[PDB]
């Protein structure tokens, strides 16, 4: 049924899955008219896809172009997101294609199964977990391709950049996570946080800096006290 | 006017016949039911006065035959059988009419109710979900599964309804997920009008049987049944026009005979509160949303 802090470790164990998050799938800016009323104008989204174990993230970019002409945006963004999916499990090869699928939000759900009803098999779940990927587009690599998107475009990458060489993947997604948390609570200070020091650069063919273990748990330190303090500035303790 | 003659009463039991219902004790001189209307199915029903578990009966068409009702005591059950010989019949019944040992189906002259809940419920289709075909009537309780429901377990003793599953691929097209999941007009007009049941009578004589059998045995699978075909047209943006102001009297009748207290379990809130306020048919059962305001405010 539905996943959270009883079953955490399933995540990465070796049944391939998914988690499907549609957060910024459909994304817009609210502004004013000339006539003085309220008019959105979309921008480019991205379905984000990662597979827990391996760090696999399938961003696929939602062009603006796929809203001209629609109407009930936030509705279709869910079949949509759930039409590219399936559309993903599909282009995969039968060894590869995921066993569940577990989506961040819960109006997912329907999207999803009906999306995938020639898939009885793949188990389609929600989870109790409050996960940050809607954050994924603080990270600047991301939100770049997004952008810079002119089309419908799916672009691959490993979210975990070469971490899995020196960890676990359960580590490396609790590391995952807290980066995320901290990127959507304090994005500045997040960001301030991974490059303050200039020596430690982001190869090309990565996403995150090249910290060294020891840096790295310097680096995740900050990162707890980023979301306490917050956490205070926020509820005021 | 019918006769469905008893051999006797040996247990004490409450003897359903369509909407009425009567008491009688244990070995009282009670032979059966008189002047029952020509032109309709009818259903006889009972409930054990020791073991009010298990309500069952027996759904039938006196135009396809002669039936009568005798009390087995190795099955502990009240059973319908076939006399196909008229004359021993028609002089079993008249000498129980002459000593007056049988009621009277109690029909007020003004009252459509039972014709308004079976107006497309015929005998022969019955049979076709009841399946049992040594008997031409058709027997029900309260414990009979669906097939819907056993797929999810003796298949002889099952109700054949038509399967309905919005998460399907038969009620999504490929290609049309989001249209025909929203939408269930497809669903409804090509795959099941069209398809399965050929035409609307079709469709609400299934969905008139499957309340009754919902109201009259506490049958659950049924109850489920009932409430998916109203969900299907509720859901369905393009209805034909006759078919939803046919629809709106039949639910009528259905909620205003519906007993009082037992809305709380044969009434699925969901469902109502979907069909008579958000779907695409909102405004289109006046009848219904008025008696189920007036009748039932708190489920909505
Ligand atoms: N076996 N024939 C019949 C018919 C009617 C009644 Br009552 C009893 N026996
Ligand atoms: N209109 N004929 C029908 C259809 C279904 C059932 Br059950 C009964 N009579």
């Amino acid at each position: 049924g539905a996943m959270n802090s009883s079953n955490y470790a399933e995540l990465f164990n070796n049944d391939i899955k998914l988690f499907v998050d549609d957060t910024n799938v459909y994304r817009v800016t609210v502004h004013k008219t000339f006539e003085g009323n309220v008019a959105t104008k979309a921008i480019n989204g991205c379905i984000f896809t990662l597979n827990p174990k391996t760090g696999h993230l399938f961003l696929k970019i939602i062009h603006t172009s796929v809203w001209a002409g629609q109407k009930r945006l936030s509705q279709l963004a869910k079949w949509k997101t759930a039409e590219e999916v399936s559309a993903l499990v599909r282009s995969l090869p039968k060894e590869e294609q995921p066993k569940q699928i577990i989506v961040t939000r819960k109006a997912m759900l329907d999207p999803l199964e009906v999306h995938m009803l020639d898939f009885p098999n793949i188990a389609i779940r929600p989870t109790e977990l409050r996960l940050p990927f809607s954050a994924a587009m603080s990270i600047d690599k991301l939100s770049d391709v997004v952008m810079k998107a002119t089309e419908p475009q799916m672009v691959l990458f490993n979210i975990y950049d070469d971490w899995l060489d020196r960890i676990s993947s359960y580590t490396a997604f609790s590391r995952l996570t807290l980066l995320l948390r901290a990127l959507k609570t304090n994005e500045e200070s997040a960001k301030m946080i991974l490059l303050s020091d200039p020596t430690i650069t982001i190869k090309s063919y990565h996403l995150w800096p090249s910290f060294t273990d020891e840096q790295w748990i310097t680096i995740e330190s900050q990162m707890r006290d980023l979301i306490l303090t917050e956490y205070g500035r926020k509820y005021n303790v | 006017m019918n006769t469905v003659p008893f051999t006797s009463a040996p247990i004490e039991v409450t003897i359903g016949i369509d909407q009425y219902s009567f008491n009688v004790k244990e070995n009282q001189p009670f032979h059966g039911i008189k002047d029952i209307p020509i032109g309709h199915v009818h259903v006889i029903h009972f409930q054990h006065a020791d073991n009010s578990s298990m309500r069952y009966g027996y759904w039938f068409d006196c135009r396809m035959g002669n039936f009568y009702i005798q009390y087995d005591p190795k099955d502990g059950l009240y059973k319908m059988m076939e006399e196909r010989d008229g004359a021993k019949f028609e002089n079993i019944v008249h000498n129980f009419k002459e000593r007056q040992m049988m009621v009277s189906y109690p029909k007020i002259d003004e009252d459509d109710t039972w014709y308004n809940l079976t107006e497309f419920v015929q005998m022969d289709k019955i049979r076709k979900i009841v399946r049992k075909d040594e008997n031409q009537f058709s027997y029900v309780d309260s414990s009979m599964t669906t097939v819907q429901e056993n797929e999810l377990s003796d298949p002889a003793h099952s109700l054949n309804y038509t399967v309905i599953n919005f998460k399907s691929r038969e009620a999504i097209r490929p290609g049309h997920e989001m249209e025909d999941f929203l939408d269930k007009s497809y669903y409804l007009n090509t795959v099941m009008l069209q398809g399965i049941f050929k035409n609307s009578s079709n469709y609400f004589g299934e969905l008139q049987f499957a309340f009754l059998n919902a109201m009259f045995f506490g049958n659950y699978g049924s109850s489920l049944q009932w409430h998916a075909m109203i969900e299907l047209i509720c859901s369905s943006a393009t209805v034909p026009k006759h078919m939803l102001d046919k629809l709106d009297e039949i639910l009528y009748y259905q909620i205003k005979t519906l007993p009082e207290q037992y809305s709380d379990i044969l009434l699925n809130e969901r469902v109502w509160n979907i069909c008579l306020y958000s779907s695409f048919q909102k405004n289109s059962l006046h009848n219904t949303e008025k008696i189920m305001e007036n009748k039932y405010p708190e489920l909505l």
